[PDB]
């Protein structure tokens, strides 16, 4: 959209591009029945204007009815009376191919019944649809622009990309649940994957059995009248500051059903929203989609853990453990659900650990959330030579 | 209008003074001074030069420029440089 | 990126470097600046251009004016007895220009 | 009458010729190949061929411009069935183009006189509002007689709809799937700041634009434009705008990552004289720095980083940072910030910062929302602005925590991450680094540890695979040397001389280079021989075992370090056009290296 | 001034012109002056200022001079403030036909020797649309030789034009209407300095005709074509490539 212009109006188009913000739903006319109760009789008359066909039809300037042609009253019937959604929402590029130091190039577009719910903020968009363009500004009234450039259209694709809460949500065949099941009666299996998770680097073996089981993560199990348990599972890691830890983190990222990414600090909106929510289709206050919230399912990308400050550790201890939050503000008081679970990263004071020195000491955190996260897998990069003669080999095995 | 120019006659004192006072910093002082300064006092030159309106460098007004940039770093220093007030007055 | 009082007009103003790209800009109080006012002189009296990268705008121009500042000095008096970085609490890399 | 005036033009169509050649017969010729439907124009070209246009053309311009167009059409009306005869139903108006540089004319010294003439021009650029079209030709039908009837407009992108063909006023219904538009955009304009008076805001003015005159522009390029002061609607009065009918931009201003990609032919030969000579590396250390002396092995790294390195990928993602990351350390002098001055000449599309941020400059991704529907938008980024490219920087040692943090990140996978409250953001870097040094009181960290400089001792021996203490210790006659090395730059040319009769010789300018540059890091396939594999294992653990005892002494190491010559080696026999390596190379690479284990110990 | 000279050099469409511009100015001065005066757009406003400056100055003329609801309101406002040939015994004036001419932009001498014509000889009449048609006719023919000299296509077109104007289909009838005028208007000495000017002669000319007609086979009856005609023919197919 932003090349989609006169040059082809009426001829079909594909956009590639995000969503911005939307349209609340509204069922709406087709058809006013209204009822002859001196007889048993109805009266039934229906509506159309511009925007349900393409093909520029007579115009028909209805009016709501009150009367008959005799001059009887009337009454209406809502409730068989037939009416119909609609939405309308902003589309503009996919933000990563974007020229980035400019601005968007948004265009409106407009859908039906079938093909509303399926939108969001934060979220990638393909369509098929029409640039059609309709009025009359200017021409026939009086005094400059010209039309109103929009879409409508007849089918949309979302689908994923990294950092959105939301799946490719990959198939499967026949073949491929003959392999999985061919693949699960094997007794090596969980070894084998761990050493096949990341085949680029070595070592860490132990390490990624656990990303393994934590991307598998637990079951989740709620009470009856009761409150919720956790299947969540989070890992942390300290050590010396040049291991596969921040490489092991993109590593992760691709790999999961889901995914989301953070780079360490940030402030109001890690999992928040700030509930402010400009609108002109009313004065109303509603919320938009949180960021912690956005991970329902998956696994999370922290790291720079240390340089965190204590006003979100605090904000994080229901959220490891309890998992939901529930806020106060000025407008609103409602609860929503953040069942995620997540992988951390340290760098710890003095550059390095050592064993003759305590564990505890350098990792400079409250052994609460020592006990918060489930694990705590350490690493070190004290010397020596044969520890790296075949590390040697393997990272040039594989260049 | 003026752009006037230097001519290489005798400049490769610049490289000889430069060499000097350079070595004399670490004689009695901290810190060092630098090229920066000697683009600087170029540029003075050239200054002094667009001053006069002259048609070029002339050589006597080098040290003017040179000596507002030793007096410059005479002030900026400890009372340890109170040597380098008799060590680098023969510059004047 | 500014506004205007009249029907709302942006406009790209820029300090009074921006102005005197041939000439000079002059200030008093050089210390009383937080990061980016500093910053910005800084990156003046270092490549003599500007750079920006807001507001769908995206440039550089020439900053190869001549500066002149000024500033107090902590205590009234110059502490003869130390050196100029320790006394005053300015920062060296735009002091060397 | 206006039929004399339409042949005095359409002569010079086809009878106007310079060089010996025709010029815009041939022009068209080609343009309908590409199927363009317009041409270019110079107005200089029309003075002396005939003087019975220029002058009427410049007072009633709009009397004279679509005949013009009508004009052009009918010569592609002949051309087109006659090539159709030679080889191998719709064909409107042509948009004309043209340009001048007669003169250029300030917004200051306008008035209310010669309106409606043509006037020339500066300014800068704001605006990239929104596609707005309109129509050309445009079907009608009366909803009561049913009454088809056709409407078709020329240039205004006068008149509106017929009042009657009883079916009353308005009869009509306007028809779009057989209908035609256009479109256009309202493109703003304001003066050079630096040609302002000292007190008031500026005054900025909107324009018009068409078909293929359009999108030509986004903001901050400078450009040139020619229009017609035209009108529309206190007391009584009507807004002053333009009518385009002329621009001409700058080539390329700001460095475009959509830049060229196919090159020319006449420049592959002498570009592959320069692969096979024996010299390339010495040539191209005897010139990035022509006026500056000394730092040979400093300046023997740049070539192996701004060509590079081995992208690689793998199956499940973990990607290989293709380029390298770099860190000068030192004091005054010592010309850590003049390369860096320069750097940015000699590269194609790569940028420049200071510390911080600069001036309205996000060293990272800067993320706020749009002036209009208050909606998100990725604004900018220090980082991303020189997406495949270099990125200088002076001042590292004042960083902000948060800002240092991403970078950080950028120089081990070069991909920033974003997640604030709605917008989620992986954008990718891919970008390499140099960097510049702020040594605490200069020279003493040698008698000190490695740092001693800045609170990260951690990051500089790990992130960093060129690192070195760039100092020679007064040695009482280099000062002399450097001083007579550069002195003679500033009159008498005599550095510049010999780099010209060098350049005559074997040497090369800034601009060959560059576009050395650019084929080669978007062209070459290198790799590395198993031969050379053990080569260097050999000399990583002797090393390790090495430093572990002098290390274990109570006085960094890295995998990175290992990893890394993989990389430079690659580099330099890259120039070369090496799709493979040997030991040629791989001996200068820790030839080089070994200043880094040097500055290890101390 | 601009304005005023226009509206006032706008009557023909020695000291007449100066004291009208002189009376016109004081005129409008006069009427601005105070305060009575109001509600007048300038749209108007220099029309019966010029009728009373005619009036005014020595002579005065009622005729031509006002060519309408305010126009009165005005003066005395001031004035205190101070088909075609089936059509039997149709009738017509001097503008009509001035109309009916000026639509071919013919000239006004030409017009007024039409109305000579007619109110000399407007008296023992049928249909003054058949008189004035031939008239205008054999204007036309006789003044547009040189364009329809080198264009067959306007013959075509003119006579069309004529043919609606009067609101016919048929059109003999004005075939008839040009040579009945052709043999009555044969032979004034206007008529022929008219011929004399503008050289139809049959619409051929005169060194021409004399040797076509005397006995000659010198006469050049131009089937072959002249000289410059080639001389810009051949431009046509030097560009042929393309
Ligand atoms: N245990 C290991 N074995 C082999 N190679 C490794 C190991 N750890 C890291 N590497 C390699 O060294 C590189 C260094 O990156 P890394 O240390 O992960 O960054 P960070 O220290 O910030 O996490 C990686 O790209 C990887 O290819
Ligand atoms: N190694 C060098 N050889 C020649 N000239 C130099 C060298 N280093 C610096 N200069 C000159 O001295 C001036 C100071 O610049 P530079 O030393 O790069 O900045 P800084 O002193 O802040 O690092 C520059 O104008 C530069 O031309
Ligand atoms: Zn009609």
């Amino acid at each position: 959209p932003r090349t989609l212009t006169a040059q082809h109006l009426n001829k079909l188009v594909s956009v590639e591009g995000i969503v911005t913000k939307t349209s609340l739903v509204r069922p709406k006319l087709i058809r006013s029945v209204h009822y002859a109760a001196k007889t048993g009789r109805f009266h039934y008359r229906d509506y159309t204007d511009a925007t349900t066909t393409l093909t520029t039809r007579i115009p028909t300037p209805a009016i709501y009815p009150t009367e008959d042609t005799e001059g009887n009253k009337l009454t209406t019937e809502y409730g068989y009376s037939t009416f119909i959604d609609h939405q309308r929402i902003t589309v503009q590029e996919m933000p990563e191919m974007a020229p980035a130091g400019q601005l968007p190039r948004s265009i409106d577009v407009i859908l039906d019944d079938d093909l509303v719910d399926k939108t969001k903020p934060g979220d990638r968009v393909n369509v098929v649809g029409v640039f059609k363009s309709l009025g009359a500004g200017g021409m026939n009234q009086s005094n400059l622009i010209g039309f109103k450039t929009l879409i409508l259209g007849n089918t949309v694709y979302p689908l994923h990309a990294r950092s959105t809460g939301v799946a490719a949500r990959q198939m499967l065949t026949d073949f491929d649940i003959r392999n999985i099941n061919k693949l699960s009666k094997k007794k090596d299996i969980f070894d084998i994957l761990s050493q096949s998770l990341a085949p680029s680097i070595y070592g860490h073996d132990h390490i990624k059995k656990a990303i393994l089981l934590m991307l598998m993560g637990g079951v989740e199990k709620n009470l009856e009248n009761g409150s919720h348990l956790r299947g969540d599972i989070n890992i942390l890691m300290v050590g010396d500051p040049s291991t596969a830890k921040s490489q092991l983190l993109r590593f992760v990222l691709n790999t999961a059903s889901l995914a989301i990414a953070t780079t360490g600090r940030g402030s109001s909106g890690v999992g928040l929203t700030a509930a402010v929510t400009t609108d002109r289709e009313t004065g109303e206050r509603r919320l938009e989609a949180g960021a912690m919230v956005l991970a329902d399912r998956g696994v999370v990308c922290i790291d720079e853990f240390d340089k965190m400050t204590d006003v979100d550790r605090v904000a994080i201890h229901e959220v490891m453990e309890q998992q939901t939050v529930t806020i106060a503000k000025a407008g609103i008081h409602t609860t929503l659900n953040a069942r995620c679970s997540v992988i951390a990263a340290a760098n710890p004071v003095f550059g390095q650990y050592d064993v003759n020195r305590d564990p505890h000491q350098n990792i400079a955190l409250p052994d609460s959330l020592l006990s918060r996260f489930d694990l705590l897998f350490v690493v070190t990069d004290d010397i020596n030579e044969i520890r790296d003669r075949s590390i040697s080999e393997h990272v040039l095995r594989t260049h | 209008k003026i752009y006037p120019k230097l001519h290489q006659m005798d400049m490769d004192k610049v490289s000889r003074v430069y060499a000097d006072l350079r070595r004399e910093s670490i004689s009695t002082g901290s810190f060092p001074i630098t090229v920066r300064h000697l683009e600087s006092i170029l540029r003075i030159a050239e200054s002094f030069a667009k001053m006069r309106l002259s048609e070029f460098v002339s050589s006597y007004d080098l040290d003017r420029a040179i000596k507002v940039v030793v007096d410059s770093f005479v002030d900026a220093q400890k009372v340890s440089v109170r040597r380098q007030l008799r060590r680098s007055f023969a510059i004047y | 990126v500014r506004k205007d009082p009249i029907t709302k007009e942006w406009t790209l103003e820029g300090g009074a470097l921006v102005l005197a790209d041939k000439g000079v800009c002059l200030i008093d109080e050089f210390d009383k600046m937080n990061d980016q006012d500093r910053t910005s002189i800084h990156e003046a009296m270092e490549q003599q251009s500007i750079s920006i990268s807001k507001a769908g705008i995206v440039t550089t121009l020439q900053a190869r004016c001549s500066i002149i500042a000024a500033a107090n000095p902590n205590g009234g008096r110059y502490n003869s007895t130390l050196p100029l970085a320790q006394n005053v609490s300015l920062t060296e890399p735009i002091l060397s220009r | 009458d206006n039929t004399e005036i339409i042949k005095s033009f359409k002569n010079f169509i086809l009878e106007f010729r310079l060089d010996s050649q025709f010029i815009y017969r041939d022009q068209l010729r080609n343009n309908i190949l590409v199927k363009n439907y317009s041409l270019t124009v110079n107005m200089e070209h029309l003075i002396g061929y005939n003087e019975d246009i220029y002058k009427k053309l410049s007072d009633e311009p709009s009397d004279i411009i679509p005949l013009f167009e009508t004009a052009i059409t009918q010569v592609a009306k002949r051309i087109s069935i006659l090539s159709r005869a030679q080889s191998a139903n719709s064909l409107p108006t042509f948009q004309l183009i043209l340009n001048s540089n007669a003169n250029q004319i300030p917004l200051r010294d306008l008035d209310s006189e010669h309106v409606s003439k043509i006037v020339r021009l500066s300014g800068i650029i704001i605006s990239t509002s929104v596609l707005s079209s309109r129509a050309t030709y445009l079907s009608i039908m009366c909803r009561n007689c049913r009454h088809t009837t056709s409407i078709t407009i020329n240039n205004f992108n006068t008149v509106s709809l017929p009042r009657s063909c009883n079916c009353g006023p308005d009869p009509y219904i306007i028809i779009h799937e057989s209908s035609k538009f256009i479109d256009q955009q309202f493109l703003k304009l304001q003066e050079i700041p630096e040609l302002v008076p000292v007190g008031e805001m500026p005054r900025n003015l909107t324009m018009t634009c068409d078909r293929y005159l359009t999108n030509k522009v986004i903001p901050g390029t400078r450009v040139t434009i020619v229009g017609i002061y035209s009108i529309y609607n206190g007391v009584a009065i009507r807004t002053p705008y333009i009518k385009i009918l002329g621009i001409q931009s700058d080539v390329e201003t700001s460095s475009i990552w959509n830049s060229v990609t196919m090159f020319t032919e006449e420049e592959e030969e002498e570009f592959l004289q320069l692969s096979r000579n024996p010299k390339l590396y010495e040539i191209l250390t005897n010139s990035i720095a022509p006026s500056i002396f000394g730092n040979e092995d400093i300046k023997k790294a740049i070539v192996c980083l701004l060509m590079g390195g081995s992208k690689k990928i793998l199956p499940d993602g973990m990607r290989l940072r293709g380029d390298i990351n770099v860190l000068l350390l030192g004091d005054p002098g010592t010309a850590k910030s003049q390369l860096l001055k320069f750097v940015e000449k000699v590269s194609p599309i790569a940028v420049y910062t200071s510390g911080k941020g600069s001036s309205a400059a996000g060293l990272t991704a800067s993320v706020q929302r749009d002036p209009m529907t208050r909606e998100f938008y990725l604004e900018g980024g220090a980082m991303v602005l020189a997406d495949g490219g270099v990125v200088c920087i002076d001042e590292f040692d004042k960083m902000r925590d948060e800002d240092r943090v991403a970078i950080h990140e950028a120089m081990e996978q070069q991909t920033i991450s974003i997640a604030k409250a709605g917008i989620t953001t992986v954008l990718n870097s891919r970008t390499s680094v140099l960097a510049a040094a702020n040594p605490i009181y200069g020279r003493y960290d040698d008698l000190k540890s490695p740092g001693d400089n800045i609170d990260f001792q951690t990051t500089i021996l790990s992130r960093f695979d060129m690192i070195f203490i760039v100092k020679d210790d007064h040695n009482e006659e280099r000062d002399i040397s450097i001083a007579n090395h550069v002195i003679n730059i500033h009159t008498g040319n005599a550095n510049a001389m010999q780099n010209q009769q060098e350049e005559n010789g074997s040497e090369i300018s800034i601009e060959k280079m560059k576009r050395y540059i650019t084929y080669c890091r978007l062209k070459c396939a290198p790799r590395l021989s198993p031969q050379a594999a053990e080569k260097l294992s050999s000399n990583f653990v002797t090393i390790r075992k090495q430093l572990l005892i002098n290390e274990l002494e109570s006085t960094p190491i890295t995998i990175r370090q290992l990893e890394a010559i993989i990389r430079i080696t690659e580099s330099l026999a890259k120039l070369e056009l090496s799709p493979i390596a040997q030991e040629r190379h791989v001996d200068e690479a820790i030839r080089l290296f070994q200043a880094s284990t040097m500055d290890a110990a101390s | 001034q601009h304005c005023v000279a226009e509206v006032l050099r706008l009557d023909p469409q020695s000291g007449y012109l100066k004291k009208l511009t002189n009376a016109t100015s004081i005129l409008y001065n006069t009427s601005l002056n105070k305060v009575m005066l109001k509600q007048d757009e300038e749209v108007a406003r220099c029309h019966i200022c010029a009728y009373i400056a005619s009036q005014k100055m020595n002579e005065k003329h009622m005729p031509d001079l006002c060519y309408p609801k305010k126009a009165k309101h005005l003066m005395n406002l001031f004035r205190q403030s101070l088909s075609l040939l089936v059509k039997k015994y149709c009738k017509m004036t001097t503008e009509e036909i001035i109309r009916l001419c000026n639509d071919f932009e013919l000239p006004r001498e030409v017009a007024y020797k039409i109305v000579d014509e007619y109110n000399i000889n407007a008296s023992r009449l049928v249909c003054p649309w058949q008189l004035v048609c031939g008239l205008v006719l054999n204007c036309t023919f006789i003044v547009f030789n040189e364009r329809r000299r080198k264009d067959p296509r306007i013959d075509h077109f003119i006579v069309s034009k004529m043919c609606s104007l009067m609101l016919t289909s048929k059109v003999d009838d004005v075939i008839e209407c040009v040579k009945l005028v052709k043999e009555l208007i044969i032979g004034e000495k206007w008529f022929r300095d008219l011929q004399i000017r503008y050289d139809d002669f049959d619409g051929i000319r005169y060194d021409e005709i004399i040797f076509r007609k005397l006995g000659s086979m010198l006469q050049t009856t131009n089937i072959l074509v002249t000289d410059d005609q080639y001389n810009i023919w051949k431009k046509r197919i030097e560009m042929d490539l393309a």
